[PDB]
RNA sequence: GUGAAUUUACUUAAUCAAUGAAGCGGAAUUUCUAGCGUUAAAGUUUCGCGAACUGAUCCGCGUUGA
RNA sequence: GGACAUGGGUUAGUCGAUCCUAAGAGAUAGGGAAGCUCCGUAUGAAAGGCACGAUUUUUCGUGCCUAUCGAAAGGG
């Protein structure tokens, strides 16, 4: 309590003493790379998107997801590692002349490419499909409902192309599907069907033929608001 | 057949002789102290500026934001001295010098410098001995009716800022010059406007008006809006004409 | 394949799915530089059938032309 | 002198022992004194105008 | 956490600058010193005012390379001739040929030192 | 281009004005004088110019204005 | 003989150039143009710095703010 500290306040009113520093992150003049990616944020944000573009907006639950992603990382492919392993042991099983073709097993793994899950679907071996939600050239996956939906084909639109890439090991994948798993995960497997049918396939429909965007913001709805309620 | 000296005018030895100019007089930048409040700045010296009838005023004023002084060149009003306080604001008092929005002030006001559009740091009334007048506010439409120095009627944001006052150096016009020499040295600061050569003194190859025994236009010198720029000549678009 | 697929509908360019893509494509194009390198292509079977193969060495560049 | 031969003198041959000595004539130093004491003191009796 | 700008400007940001650590070097052999002391001193200079320089000045008149400044002249008599001088001036002649001044010190007769070169 | 009942409105496309793209939209709730104003500090909570949290509200975030 | 021939002759820390900027030239960012090239000079650019720290999850954190050329009479 030493007299000597006292107070000496600074008001910061105007005309005043020196602004302090502030956080002026909403008025930086931004890269325009940064500009780039916002706006077009917005523009999506404020235009018409057709209803075959909006219905990828409407994504799959987290609790679903958690739990479908869950069944795909037990059917993750083998890595290169792993295919090199096999082929070296297999290898030397033809080298030491054993059953070359029985000594492995039938790999069971989700199946990813547009073109190979597209064909899959077509050939109604799919068993489930899951389309991520963020492909840039949207033409590439924009069909793939309706093609589903012709072809009985249960599908979903989950969150980012990086998850389904993971699964796969690379750095993206447009879709993936599952067509054979194993009979302990049939049961997992038919319930993420039944979920994701009712909530996205049976349910929605209605909404994917209705069109999204338009929504106007931020100050001008309040405009619009304080407009109406005057 | 040749091109005319009013084609001629796009640049060259015709620009502006911008050497000696002390600045470009204009407001301070539309700021929220501007905005909300007042800021105050000092007047440090009343200077001529070659090429201008009306001095210049730099004022001092204090960043908000930095420990620094930012000084601005204003045009100055009559009555404006070194050492006054100068208020810049929505808060700012109705004195002569003081900027203002227009909308904050009553009609009739007597105001120079004004701004045409709100931010463009002054318009309107620049010259020596003039000013704007406030006709009147339309607060529902947010807009201002003023009265420019040829006598049109203009609107004006209500947020555009206007210095209260008459331009200083006034009566600048009614001293005959008396010489070509005295024309010659004002307009030398300008630009290279000075002096003028007659059309009907030229040749047809030089101007409309050159050609003939007798030095005679042939043509009316009231001449259409849509005419070509080598046809712009004499009395361009004139609705009326003569003496009354 | 999906390249069938997005053939037949680049061939619909005055549907409401393609008039919306141009709108916002040619948006950021324009927000861009006029020449400037594009990571992929934008339709990426039209570059295929023209000879455009993925991999290292092959490029793509976005212009816009007055 | 000339602005670079200035820098061959010593601080106290270049400036005035006193408040802005070498930048400030004295009289203007007197007039910054008693203009800053007597604003100071206008602002502290407004201070405690307003402050009831 | 978000970041907090009280700039206004987004600067751009420093990033890793590696040095060259090349995988071959351009050039397989390195140039010898281009200018040494044999190509600086070209010849000394004979002439009646060259002579009197030496047997008043204690100056010593060479024909010089033209890429020679002093420094590099003062090094190559140093080297060449074991005589440090304490001054040295060149001049362009109007043939093109640089020639330099060379005061050698009390220390260093420039009679004797011009008798061991031989142009004396 | 998007709406609301030729009639009104909206802005994201384009146009214009300003700048160092500082205080825009919501909610919570400095004028007797040619002076100086920066390099926080008191308050609170941990542990000396070491910290933190506020001092200096939150939220949206479309740099503002036409 | 300013001609012809033969040699010789111009020595700088302090005198200038070099340095600075002037009017003005002129890259860069960008935008035009079939192009040669044009416009543009802090502009619709991510246009660079400086300081503190027992060493920080031994994978860096916390703060603070414009080329060049162009004067042997200009400046120095």
């Amino acid at each position: 309590k030493n007299p000597l500290f006292v107070s000496r306040p600074r008001s910061f009113g105007i005309g005043q003493d020196i602004q302090p520093k502030r956080d002026l992150s909403r008025f930086v003049k931004w890269p325009e790379y940064i500009r780039l990616q916002r706006r077009r944020k917005i523009l999506n944000l404020r235009l018409k998107v057709p209803p075959a573009i909006a219905q990828f907006q409407k994504t799959l639950d987290k609790n679903t997801a958690t739990q479908v992603f869950k069944l795909l990382n037990k059917y993750r492919p083998e890595t290169a590692a792993e295919k090199k392993q096999r082929l070296v042991a297999e290898a030397e099983a033809v080298a030491n002349g054993k059953s070359a073709q029985d000594v492995s097993k039938k790999p069971y793994n989700v199946k990813y490419g547009l073109n190979h899950v597209v064909a899959l679907i077509e050939a109604k071996k799919a068993k489930l499909v899951l389309i991520a939600s963020d492909v840039d050239p949207i033409e590439l996956v924009v069909f793939l409902p309706a093609l589903c939906k012709k072809m009985g084909v249960p599908y979903a639109i989950v969150k980012n192309k990086a998850r389904l890439g993971t699964v796969i090991h690379q750095k993206t994948a447009a879709v993936l599907a599952v067509t054979e798993v194993r009979e302990e995960d049939k049961n997992e497997l038919a319930s993420i069907v039944s979920a994701v049918d009712a909530n996205f396939s049976a349910k929605y429909d209605e909404s994917r033929r209705k069109w999204g965007g338009g929504i106007m913001g931020g100050k001008t709805q309040a405009l619009l608001a304080k407009r109406a309620k005057a | 057949g040749r091109v005319i000296r009013a084609q001629r005018k796009s640049g060259g030895i015709f620009q502006a002789h911008t050497r000696l100019r002390k600045g470009a007089a204009q407001l301070r930048t539309l700021d929220f102290a501007e905005r909300h409040g007042y800021i105050r700045g000092v007047v440090q010296k009343i200077i001529h500026d070659p090429g201008r009838g009306a001095p210049l005023a730099k004022v001092a004023f204090r960043n908000p934001y930095h420990y620094r002084t930012d000084v601005e060149t204003f045009v100055a009003t009559e009555g404006m001295y070194t050492g006054q306080f100068v208020y810049c604001g929505k808060n700012a008092a109705l004195t002569v010098g003081n900027v203002l929005p227009v909308g904050e002030m009553p009609e009739g006001t007597i105001i120079s410098n004004v701004e045409e559009k709100a931010g463009d740091r002054g318009a309107l009334g620049r010259s020596s001995g003039n000013y704007v007048i406030i006709v009147g506010h339309d607060v529902d439409t947010g807009k201002t009716r003023v009265k420019l120095p040829s006598g049109a009627k203009k609107v004006v944001p209500s947020s555009a800022r206007g210095v209260v006052g008459i331009v200083a150096g006034g009566g600048r016009i009614d001293k005959p010059l008396l010489k070509a020499g005295r024309a010659f040295h004002k307009y030398r600061v300008k630009r290279n406007c000075w002096p003028r050569t007659r059309g009907v003194a030229m040749n047809p190859v030089d101007h409309p008006h050159g050609g003939g025994n007798h030095q005679h236009v042939g043509h009316s010198t009231t001449v259409p809006r849509q005419s070509a720029p080598g046809q712009k000549v004499g009395l361009i678009a004139a609705r009326r004409t003569g003496l009354l | 394949g999906a390249y069938k697929y997005l053939e037949e509908l680049a061939k619909k360019k005055q549907s409401d799915v393609n008039l919306f893509l141009s709108r916002v494509r040619a948006w950021e194009y324009r927000q861009m530089n006029v020449i400037h390198r594009a990571s992929r292509p934008s339709r990426p079977d039209k570059a295929r059938r023209l000879g455009y193969k993925a991999k290292q060495g092959y490029v793509i560049y976005r212009i816009r032309v007055r | 002198l000339r602005p670079r031969e200035f820098a061959r003198l010593s601080h106290n041959k270049k400036t005035v022992q006193r408040a802005y000595g070498g930048c400030l004539s004295a009289n203007a130093v007197k007039d910054r004194i008693v203009r800053a004491f007597l604003i100071e003191e206008q602002k502290i009796v407004k201070q405690k105008l307003k402050q009831l | 956490a978000k970041k907090v700008r009280t700039s206004t400007t987004f600067r751009r940001p420093k990033t890793l600058q590696l040095s060259r650590k090349p995988k071959y070097a351009r050039k397989s052999v390195a140039h010898a010193p281009r200018l040494d002391e044999y190509k600086i001193i070209v010849n000394p200079i004979n002439s009646e005012s060259a002579m009197k320089k030496i047997e008043d000045d204690n100056t010593l008149v060479f024909h010089v390379h033209l890429k020679a400044n002093k420094f590099t002249i003062k090094e190559a008599v140093r080297k060449l001739y074991s005589v440090e001088p304490v001054k040295i001036n060149t001049l362009i002649r109007p043939n093109g040929t640089k020639k330099a001044f060379v005061k050698l010190s009390a220390d260093a007769d420039a009679l004797d030192v011009a008798n061991r070169i031989g142009f004396l």
